[PDB]
């Protein structure tokens, strides 16, 4: 109301013009002139201004912007347009209206946190895009209506993900895709809808956010949020010669033994480097893990721990997972009735991890759709006249139980598990767990279990010999390693691997390229564990060792002894 | 209008056939005959009507059989990308004058089909009975090709080196090897050639093809009679029509109004190498 006064309004407009034409960065460069030159070169229609600098320079503007967003933003758009006209008179020929974008709002709020008090106020929110509409013209302009759900990782268990509507105009149109995690800065306005009033029986306003700035939530934001103390602790950990041992021992403290399974799962978690050689073929940088186990080996416990640790994680069961559920599907909107895409579990697992429990229960028809996403990490949906492509870069961990409930060592791994050969081929790491009656191991298991039971009472609330790391420290290490390291394989001896692969061919025909690729990305991940920009051959040796162990574990008993004798050089 | 002169210059060279063959999937090692067959399928023949109302097919049909790993799906994808109209299925109305690729074989459309062996891998000693399709549906295909995993110690090394070089050098540079035509340029050239004109055979070529057809029919006779077994790939007048169509496509590639004896000879050689080896 006070802003609507003409005098203060005009004075603030000219003050904002002086801010545009007067601000100086710490390096002595007028940033906005470079930004406007870049926009003119790119013929864009929007201008991005940092809220932090405006708050630092003009406190009154920073106070006014969240309170009177629409009028002040229109005034700033007019000021930017006239500044552009004064600086670039010809720019009226390419564009007729220029919009100001506000970025980095200090106040970030969740979709659950939306109340009445935030109505008609600028709010910053975070979420994941689920469905989007097309480009619609208006007799005023470009229109986009999208549906946003809360990020599954942030959502607590047992409570449904809530959904909201968002509107994008002109430049913001087509700036996002379904299944993409984004944060928004926009106005929380209310809309009048008589259908809701009739249905509920009282006045109801459907609140829809009109976003001003859209930013995809890449891990760059997470990198920025990292404290320098976290970085120094991670670097101090990296120089330790036994960093790998403590990292492996830090996973599943409550479970005793089973070094190979935790080794493989950590190695898959750290992930490799995806590559696109030539833009002609794409080599995946992801590890798919299969865990076949006799009952009583705490496979579900491992899956649950992985679910908790991961920043982004989705848990699914065998029986409740249909082909339509796992993937995105086409549906007619109940209100507007245009074809829309709803993302499945794998789509929301993009850049995250997906866990499959009781994978042996999968129907073959449901299995068929899995191979495409496993091999190409992308899904092509061709339904109801709509053909779309969606990213499916996810790390898949699957659990399985042998047919009959007991693993037979006298049979091949293919025979014991009711899965087709291509599915197993897509998996990079295979781990089989058996049950043996060893009195000393039984003593160790019983003692560790009873000790853990005593420790974790609510009233009361290693094999390598290394102290496990704190959970938060491990998570921070994982994030930093994922977002900083990019190893290079410039010191690999091709003759040794070629001879080993020839021997592998000999002893496999006696009983492929993707195995080589899996070993390569495994070495890359092991290098990423040590935070090394270049790969040392020790990573290659360890990857060879673990891959050979996994391969021999899948063979019959009559041949694994000969395999161990032949390959005693590498296993030692 | 300027592109018409470019297409005329490209088609007036004495080596258009070799350039087109090299332009068909330069990444894939070998298969020069398969590349030429794919090229002439893409160019295609010409349809002719008759006053009695009857129409004769102006499109070519090819079938491929071989062990897995012979790069069959890659050729189908390349054909679908290169063709102005292209459909790819996993096993027709929306395609008019285009090419339809059909994997797992076990309306004016050219058909390119891929299939696998009955037992999974080819058995040379068993000979016949490795194809489950009936002769009735096999007769429609103009040509049939058989690919086998020719295991050579040096050939595997060469293939691995070629694949690794393709993997490595692809980000570095994307350039034609020796005068290869761009995908868009080749697409426009094929469209222009198809739209512009369609050739017809000659009397001498017709007589030569008739004599060769009679000789080949007698040979297929004698092979069947001596073998005391019915061949799964019979030879009928449809094979003669297919050879005529291939010769017409070869003449169309040169935009000549009348086909020459060289086109008929090349068509006969390709038909021999495909069908007679397959049969
Ligand atoms: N090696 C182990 N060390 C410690 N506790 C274990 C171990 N194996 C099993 N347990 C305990 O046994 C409980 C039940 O194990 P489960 O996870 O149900 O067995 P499972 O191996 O997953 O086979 P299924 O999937 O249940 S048929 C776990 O929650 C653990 O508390
Ligand atoms: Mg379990």
């Amino acid at each position: 109301e006070w802003v609507s006064m003409a005098g203060p309004r005009l004075e603030i407009h000219h003050r904002f013009k002086n801010f545009l034409r007067t601000h100086v960065d710490s390096h002595g460069h007028n940033v906005f002139k470079e930004r406007i030159s870049d926009m003119c070169k790119e013929n864009r229609e929007s201008l991005v201004v940092n809220y932090e600098d405006l708050a630092a320079r003009e406190h009154v503007l920073a106070y006014f912007l969240p309170e009177a967003p629409a009028e002040l933003l229109q005034i700033f758009d007019e000021a930017a347009l006239e500044v552009v006209l004064a600086m670039y008179p010809k720019y009226d020929r390419i564009t007729n209206h220029i919009h100001v974008r506000i970025s980095h709002l200090p106040l970030v709020e969740e979709l659950r946190s939306l109340r009445q008090l935030h109505l008609n106020q600028l709010i910053r929110t975070s979420g994941v895009v689920t469905s989007c509409t097309g480009v619609l013209p208006q007799l005023s302009q470009n229109y986009q209506r999208i549906r946003i759900q809360e990020s599954p990782g942030k959502v607590a268990a047992g409570r449904l993900p809530r959904s909201k509507d968002a509107i994008l105009l002109a430049d913001l149109v087509d700036s996002c895709k379904p299944g993409d995690e984004i944060e928004l800065t926009g106005i929380y306005h209310n809309n009048y809808d008589g259908s809701l009033n009739t249905a509920n029986g009282f006045p109801v306003f459907a609140t829809v956010i009109l976003a001003n700035h859209v930013a995809k939530k890449d891990n760059k934001v997470a990198v920025g949020e990292l404290t320098d103390e976290d970085v120094k602790m991670i670097t101090s950990l990296s120089k330790d010669q036994q960093i790998g041992e403590k990292i492996f021992a830090s996973i599943a403290p409550s479970i005793y033994g089973h070094e190979d399974i935790k080794r493989g799962l950590a190695l898959a978690l750290f992930g490799g480097e995806p590559k696109n050689p030539g833009g002609k073929h794409k080599v995946r940088g992801d590890i798919n893990v299969l865990l076949c186990g006799d009952p009583g080996t705490a496979k579900s416990q491992f899956l649950k721990y992985i679910e908790k640790v991961s920043s982004r994680a989705i848990f699914t069961t065998g029986q409740g997972a249909s082909a339509v559920g796992l993937t995105a599907y086409v549906q007619r909107h109940p209100v507007s009735r245009e074809w829309t895409l709803e993302a499945g579990a794998l789509v929301l697992a993009d850049r995250g991890v997906c866990l499959i429990d009781e994978f042996d229960k999968m129907n073959d028809q449901d299995r068929t759709s899995i191979h495409e996403a496993m091999e190409q990490q992308s899904i092509s949906i061709s339904k109801a006249g709509i053909v779309t492509s969606l990213q499916a870069r996810c790390t898949v961990i699957a659990a399985a139980n042998p047919i009959g409930g007991r693993y037979d060592p006298s049979l091949t791994f293919s025979e014991n598990v009711d899965l087709t050969e291509p599915i197993i081929s897509r998996f990079d790491i295979l781990c089989v767990v058996r049950d043996t009656v060893d009195p000393v191991q039984d003593e160790m298991l019983a003692r560790f279990v009873v000790g853990s039971h005593v420790r974790h009472h609510p009233s009361n609330k290693n094999t390598y010999g290394v102290e496990p790391l704190p959970q938060e420290v491990l998570k921070k290490y994982i994030i930093y390693a994922k977002e900083r390291v990019h190893p290079k394989l410039n010191q690999m001896d091709q003759d040794k691997v070629a001879k080993m692969y020839s021997d592998l061919r000999k002893e496999s025909m006696a009983t492929t390229v993707r195995h080589i690729e899996s070993m390569i990305r495994m070495a890359e991940a092991h290098a990423r564990i040590h935070l090394r920009d270049y790969v040392i051959e020790d990573d290659v040796n360890m990857a060879i060792r673990v891959m050979l162990e996994s391969f021999i574990d899948t063979q019959k008993f009559s041949v694994m002894r000969s395999m161990r004798k032949t390959f005693a050089r590498y296993l030692s | 209008p300027q592109e018409e002169e470019e297409f005329r210059r490209l088609a007036a060279l004495p080596n258009v056939y070799e350039v087109i063959s090299k332009s068909i999937a330069p990444s894939i090692f070998g298969g020069t005959d398969m590349k030429k067959a794919i090229a002439c399928l893409l160019f295609g023949g010409s349809r002719k009507r008759l006053p009695d109302g009857l129409t004769r097919r102006g499109d070519i049909n090819l079938l491929m059989l071989g062990d897995p790993g012979t790069a069959k799906s890659q050729l189908l994808k390349f054909v679908e990308k290169c063709s102005p109209i292209g459909v790819y299925t996993s096993g027709m109305v929306l395609a008019d004058g285009g090419v339809v690729c059909i994997d797992e074989f076990d309306s004016r459309c050219s058909v390119l089909a891929a299939a696998n062996s009955v037992f999974g891998r080819w058995d040379e000693t068993k000979g016949e009975d490795n194809i489950d399709f009936m002769p009735t549906i096999l007769s429609r295909f103009d040509m049939i090709f058989i690919v086998k995993d020719e295991h050579n110690e040096e050939r595997d090394v060469m293939l691995a080196k070629h694949v690794i070089t393709l993997h490595v050098s692809a980000l570095t540079q994307t350039q034609a090897v020796e005068g290869e035509i761009d995908l868009a340029k080749l697409k426009k050239f094929i469209a222009y050639c198809r739209v512009k004109c369609g050739p017809r055979l000659s009397a001498e070529a017709a007589e030569k093809l008739k004599n060769r057809y009679i000789i080949m029919r007698s040979g297929a006779r004698q092979h069947e009679r001596d073998s005391d077994r019915r061949s799964s790939i019979p030879i009928t007048v449809r094979q003669l029509e297919a050879i005529v169509r291939i010769a017409e496509a070869l003449s169309k590639m040169k935009l000549q109004p009348f086909a020459t004896e060289a086109d008929v000879e090349e068509a006969l050689r390709l038909f021999q190498v495909s069908t007679l080896d397959a049969a």
